[PDB]
């Protein structure tokens, strides 16, 4: 299952 | 050895056009899921037969993550554009690789997390899963933002937790498929050339996994830089091919032996050019 | 802008035999940006039915595609792959060599 | 974006002798884009009077700059050059070695 | 052998800020003129003493060419931005090299004309001074535009004509300066290290032109990859430096000889490590 | 003396 990024670059 | 990886790409397009987001999941280097924002009905789709075992809720949950990822990449693309000095409109690429490696005992070897901007290293999570390595000055801005927000902690939690537990599940669900090997079938071809010389080409076809070693020997001695080889290439049916050639004198071909090493074989192949 | 020239291999799925059906592959790797145009040619003429794998990238970040078509080679036919990419001033054509 | 990391050399104009006046050079080459920040340091402290050559580029298109300062080396003093550039995540400091 | 070159750079700046244009003229690799749009009063300025011989009209004419060049680069930067998919605002670089090479007989060896975008090859005029080589797809658009407008013809006219006649004039006007050579002064330094070994470093200082060769020999035999050398570096006073070192056993230093080859010398230097 | 470009890129 995939991961979700939170803080943007 | 086992692994799971998600390979994500966001590509921005000319003018007003919105970016394309693509996510590809791999289990042991084999593609198992795919999401593509360019699809008529964008959703994560199964790409390996053993994935059909997953309920409709799996697909909806995964699809919703991708819709969020698409927006994350849109805002990240814009932020990078400014770090590297500009405003919107340009065609740019942001890529991400993440996942975990497991040993033969199914224990975590390492978590993995990297980013690229314009196909060049941007930022990586170090193997400690705690600290960051930025590739350049712009990337250092992301590093400080991520150090301030404690981003590494949530990555470490997924990499050592969720990533491992889902890979364990995938490995169990795709046991009969994932453990399978395809032995290479080898043969030698003979290509007479100039100076009384002949190219002896050793072919390895139909193998899976991709990892293989072909060697040429002159009466027991292995040949170094003298040997020419192509990059391992997909046959298109799930198997791979490779060849290794040597240039030898005509009439002396019988003194050369090719050897093929592959995990799928009961033992290494040994072969010689065989006349008619 | 940042550009990586595609590397090309043209080859058959099975050892070729004139008159026997086979599959001709055109494996295009090591390029950037991901946008690319690949054609497959028979006797210098565009083959209409050409399958393309979906957009993928390797560990080194570079993109790769496998284009393919069914084919039945003969003594006289020649086959090629033609690639158009941002990194290249002109399209690149690579001929299929049955010995490689 | 397209970036080339600067190469740095730190060296004296003349063979050094403690107590004798000399010129310390910091020769920064092979970088892109042209914007760069170069400081020269004595005992880890910024030297105020540092001359910079004008923006120039080599045949390979890469930019280069020669930064310099007058100096009178002593047994105990150390000298360095610190370079800040887009290609680098952090500034790079190269110490002067009198044997090189 | 003689040469003249103009090295031109246009750098676009963030947002509304207008681009910086810089042009540097070289005669036999030595800077002789410079224009910089960032100057309070932008004009071509003399950079070699022999240039002061030029009347005020030379400087006004040259300055006016640079004001036109600045605008040409502004429009070319914008055109390239679109070929590579975007609109204004970004920080970009356009560079140009042009000039001619002459033989010892002052006859034209070749004309030269190249462009770079973002410090990478964009388009070059081939040595025939008639045809163009584009580096990529975007550059090919310029190639066709330039082939249609016959741009190569006006470049060839300058390179074989005006460029040669002005270089002849510069060579005559700067005779006492341009023919001058500075002989290298060499010495060997001794740096004891580990394993009973010692670095022998051969220094060449104060030389002009930059071209030099340093070799190390063990009783007449020249040393290959074994020898370490720094890139030739400016001393800052118009001269150059270079060093070549070898790692030798302590007590055997007297078996090694350094040789220095430079056009400025009456004959090559030969030197040995000299104890106290 | 310098050269002037005519046709833009």
């Amino acid at each position: 299952a995939s991961n979700e990024n939170i803080e943007t670059m | 050895p086992h692994s799971m990886r998600y390979f994500e790409t966001a590509v921005s397009r000319p003018g007003l056009e919105e970016p394309r987001y693509i996510s590809v999941g791999y289990v042991d280097n084999k593609e198992f899921v795919r999401f593509d924002s360019d699809a008529e009905n964008p959703r994560y789709e199964p790409r390996a037969p053993w994935m059909e075992q997953e309920g409709p809720e799996y697909w909806e949950r995964e699809t919703q993550k991708a819709k969020g990822q698409e927006q994350w990449f849109r805002v990240s693309l814009r932020n990078l554009l400014g770090y590297y000095n500009q405003s919107a409109g340009g065609s740019h690429t942001l890529q991400q690789m993440s996942g975990c490696d497991l040993g033969s005992d199914w224990r975590l070897l390492r978590g993995y997390l990297q980013f690229a901007y314009e196909g060049r290293d941007y930022i990586a999570l170090n193997e400690d899963l705690k600290t960051w390595t930025a590739a350049d000055m712009a990337a250092q801005i992301t590093r400080r933002k991520w150090e301030q927000s404690g981003a590494a902690e949530a990555y470490k939690a997924y990499l050592e937790g969720e990533c491992v537990e889902w890979l364990h599940r995938y490995l169990k669900n795709g046991n009969a498929t994932l453990l399978r090997t395809d032995s290479p079938k080898a043969h030698v071809t003979h290509h007479p050339r100039s100076k009384g010389e002949v190219t002896l080409r050793c072919w390895a076809l139909g193998f899976y996994p991709a990892d293989i070693t072909l060697t040429w020997q002159l009466n027991g001695e292995e040949l170094t830089q003298d040997m020419e080889l192509v990059e391992t290439r997909p046959a298109g049916d799930g198997t791979f091919q490779k060849w290794a050639s040597v240039v030898v004198p005509l009439g002396k071909e019988q003194n050369y032996t090719c050897r093929v090493y592959h995990e799928g074989l009961p033992e290494p192949l040994t072969l010689r050019w065989e006349p008619p | 802008m940042i550009q990586k020239t595609p590397q090309i291999q043209v080859y058959s799925r099975h050892p070729p035999e004139n008159g026997k059906p086979n599959i001709l592959n055109c494996y295009v790797t090591q390029f950037h940006p991901p946008h690319i145009e690949i054609q497959m040619l028979k006797n210098g003429k565009k083959i209409p039915k050409v399958e393309m794998s979906d957009m993928s990238f390797s560990k080194d970040w570079s993109f790769y595609i496998l284009a393919h078509t069914e084919f039945t080679p003969t003594e006289t036919d020649t086959y090629a792959c033609r690639v158009k990419h941002a990194s290249m001033a002109e399209p690149k054509t690579v001929y299929w060599d049955r010995d490689m």
